[PDB]
């Protein structure tokens, strides 16, 4: 019947699909070759609601839903996308992060270098806002389980030879940063207020 | 389930039989009406004679 | 009759090393679990509803907390119960329906 | 009895095995079936069940039989002989064998309705096919090692049909704990003391 | 008309098929077929089987039933031991005497078990036994569903 | 201004990516315009190398994987699909199923989906290659464990309150006679293997 | 083939009647009686009813 779509985009489009995201510093193929065809990709996400968001700046592309601003209900419900919660270690881990990614771009501007940091500076904060499970095995086990929760949503990457970690710059584009605020000033307050 | 069987052999029985005695007569006339395409041949033959 | 002399070893052999019963005998902890089983089975001529099965028998393990030489438990005899009863069903010592 | 009952086990399972068996016509089944249950009723242990059964038909002597077993049980001399348990195991006696034969009839049962399943089959044309072939494949698994765990996870070639997707994880769908939910629930530790006074006359 | 006649009595064979001449291969091919599994002349064994194992189901029952009211006798006769322990008042105690009911059921009931238990006898390959079984599994089923009752 | 695709189309074909497939019985509207517009939803789903299989006769439309260019090896690697192949306890409990389907469909022909067997049938035919650990409620667990697997597959519907289950229609397409005759053909050389 | 069928469906007006041409009579006779009085008495008794 009708021709095919060329295989490269279709291969892109999957892949962005599979992940929720493309970076131009892992996969430049897909990466240049949906900017470089970016009506065609806009084209074939329309009909599902979604479309791409681009980052030229942090080489970051992603979906975003393209849902028409309160179509029908206050906050949109989309089939295909299931809008998880967090439960409050992740909130808190995420906070982190976002802020210490924001610190990052201070120092080095937005997306010129990759965000890192050591697990041994995150521990501490994490001991702090949440409280010690019991020793240093049992916090580093904490903290791994939530950080390959974060590496399921493309928030994280894995641990390196140095302990430390990646930021991954999806974070600029997070839905509430000043719900996150929020809930790390409510934080503030409790460790001062609990003791 | 086996006295309907019983009823199905035995209504099935007969067709097969009559299927038999029919085959018997369409050999009896396939090979007659041959025989009567053969006819005018032998008399023309016998005929010239 | 001379078959019923060699192949008999035969058959011994395969029970012992097959039958249920003759493997319980054979085990180093055997009197402990066969008089706890007397005494589950003794009182009751129906079957045993599981979960009072178990409740008697972690009354039972509880006493031969004593016996030092037999996998004292002096922490949880209820899970010890369960284990037991689901290792003795494995064993088709008994079977629950 | 209790190895009566095993016997019977066996047979059935047999039997049902046997019928995912692609070879047998409905009528082998059923000759199976019959073969098998009269195999079983003339073995040692089938001429136990068939004598009980004779019995059970005269139920005469086993009612008069249990009478009897309550009469020496109440003697004295009873208790002497025999602990409790024994006892009652002997005065139910009768009962014990009238409920250990339904074992027996549960799993005669189960073999007459697994043939019912069979039997009923006069299939149509499309049905035909496929059930020949589903058959093909189940005396195919028979002979696998099921105990193995590897084999039961082994990784079919199925096609992939009904296939769904879900979850493209756009990074906007994510929320956070909202946390901001503080009012506490109050406690009610208060003895409430009454007075009688409220209540009319 | 005998390929019409044995669609009269199909199931979910013949019906696939015409009833012409080019429809005569697949009904001499279910003939063949049943031929081969030879079902019929089972007939008789199968009876005398179907009549053996209900009739033992039935009875087996039957006793239970009767076995389980003998437990009930034996309980009242635990009952019993209990209250003759204890004065009731100065010098009586209860005692508890069962009896056995005369319900129109029960006295049909055994009728039917009589005649069943005449039926063994009369050789017809069991079809007399088919009957009582069939009359007894009648009360047995309705006695079932309406309980209450 | 820009072409948008038809709003309902759009969510018919955004839920029938979601859940796999799509029943007449179920969701009667969205099938039919599906229906209305199949080679719209066939250019929707090509180039993510989706297709769109179809049985008006069952009522049920099925998003299955394109064939063109696939690799070879299996369809089950494509990076879309999200569930795991299936396994052949899953497909021994799979082939009874679709016996009990047939059997059905013979008394019932093909129509909605009646299709329902009580828990306690299956427990006797599993009993036979599975074994027999002695115990119905572990036997049960087993069985109950592989049902849940299934219905991950979207094969048969999670238990009722009378501990019943309906055969989705769908197991008729994943166990047609070029599949069963695929996967006796594999198995034979297995046993050939074991041999 | 038709008249077998017609038998076939038949509730005890035909089991009298055979499956042969000489039959033809019959199956006429019935198909007037009903057409002209039996479809007729039936409807009417019905409308009543």
């Amino acid at each position: 019947s009708e021709t095919r779509t060329l295989q490269k985009i279709r291969e892109a489009t999957q892949e962005l699909l599979k992940y929720g995201l493309l970076e131009e510093a892992s996969k430049p193929n897909l990466y240049r070759i949906v900017l470089s065809h970016p009506e065609e990709v806009t084209r074939i996400l329309e009909p599902l609601d979604l479309d791409i968001g681009i980052d030229e700046i942090r080489g970051l592309l992603y979906v975003k839903v393209r849902l028409d601003e309160t179509p029908a209900q206050d906050e949109w419900a989309h089939p295909l996308v299931r809008r998880q919660r967090l439960n409050l270690e992740q909130s808190l881990l995420v906070a982190i992060l976002r802020q210490h990614f924001v610190a990052w771009e201070q120092e080095s501007g937005t997306g010129a270098s990759q965000a890192q940091i050591a697990i041994d500076d995150l521990l501490p904060q994490l001991q702090i806002y949440l409280g010690d499970p019991g020793s240093e095995s049992k916090e580093r086990t904490r903290l791994l389980t939530l950080l390959d929760q974060l590496k399921g949503h493309g928030l994280v990457t894995s641990p390196d030879a140095h302990e430390r970690i990646v930021i991954r710059p999806i974070i600029a584009h997070l839905a509430d940063p000043i719900n996150l605020q929020a809930l790390l000033a409510w934080l503030r307050e409790q460790i001062a207020q609990q003791t | 389930e086996l006295e309907t069987a019983r009823k199905q052999q035995q209504s099935l029985q007969p067709v097969a039989l009559s299927w038999e005695k029919y085959q018997k007569q369409e050999r009896q006339l396939a090979d007659w009406l041959t025989l009567e395409s053969l006819l005018p041949l032998w008399f023309a033959q016998q005929a010239s004679h | 009759m001379e078959e019923n002399t060699r192949q008999r070893t035969e058959n011994y052999i395969s029970a012992k090393n097959q039958h249920p019963a003759w493997i319980l005998l054979a085990t180093r902890r055997a009197p402990l679990v066969l008089s706890a089983l007397k005494t589950l089975f003794e009182k009751s001529h129906d079957g045993i509803p599981l979960e009072e099965a178990i409740q008697s028998l972690s009354s039972i393990l509880i006493e031969h907390v004593s016996q030092e030489q037999y996998d004292i438990n002096q922490d949880n005899p209820f899970l010890q119960a369960s284990r037991e009863l689901r290792e003795w069903i494995k064993r088709r010592l008994i079977v629950e329906r | 009895f209790r190895r009566v009952e095993d016997s019977w086990r066996e047979a059935d399972r047999a039997l049902r095995q046997s019928i995912i068996g692609e070879q047998y016509h409905r009528g082998d089944i059923v000759e199976r079936l019959l073969n098998d249950q009269d195999a079983l009723l003339n073995t040692p242990e089938g001429r136990v069940f068939d004598s009980f059964q004779q019995q059970l038909r005269q139920s005469s002597e086993l009612k008069a039989m249990s009478e009897r077993l309550r009469v020496i049980l109440s003697h004295p001399s009873a208790s002497d002989a025999l602990n409790r348990l024994q006892r009652h195991d002997l005065r139910w006696l009768v009962k014990r064998l009238v409920d250990e034969s339904q074992t027996v009839l549960q799993a005669r049962a189960r073999s007459e309705r697994d043939v019912r399943g069979f039997m009923k089959t006069g299939l149509a044309a499309e049905h035909h096919r496929v059930g020949h072939l589903l058959n093909e494949f189940l005396n195919l698994a028979l002979k696998l090692d099921w105990q193995r765990q590897m084999i039961r996870k082994q990784e079919v070639p199925l096609p992939a049909v009904g296939v769904a997707v879900t979850g493209i994880p756009a990074i906007e769908r994510l929320r956070f704990k909202e946390v901001d939910d503080e009012a506490e629930q109050t406690l009610d530790l208060s003895n409430h003391a009454a007075d009688l006074t409220q209540i009319g006359d | 008309k005998r390929m019409s006649e044995a669609k009269r009595v199909d199931t979910g064979a013949l019906v696939e098929a015409g009833a012409d001449l080019d429809d005569i291969p697949v009904y001499l091919q279910r003939l063949q077929e049943l031929t081969e599994e030879a079902l019929p002349e089972k007939l008789n064994r199968f009876l005398d089987y179907l009549n053996r194992s209900s009739d033992d189901g039935v009875t087996q029952l039957l006793s239970h039933i009767e076995h389980e009211v003998l437990v009930i006798e034996e309980r009242l006769n635990e009952l019993n031991e209990t209250m003759f322990r204890v004065d009731f008042q100065p010098d009586r105690y209860l005692r508890l005497d069962t009896k056995k009911v005369v319900h129109e059921s029960l006295r049909t009931l055994e009728k039917a078990q009589r005649q069943l238990n005449a039926a063994r006898f009369v050789d017809d390959n069991g079809e007399s036994h088919y009957k009582a079984l069939q009359v007894l599994v009648a009360q047995l089923r309705d006695a079932s569903e309406r309980n209450r009752t």
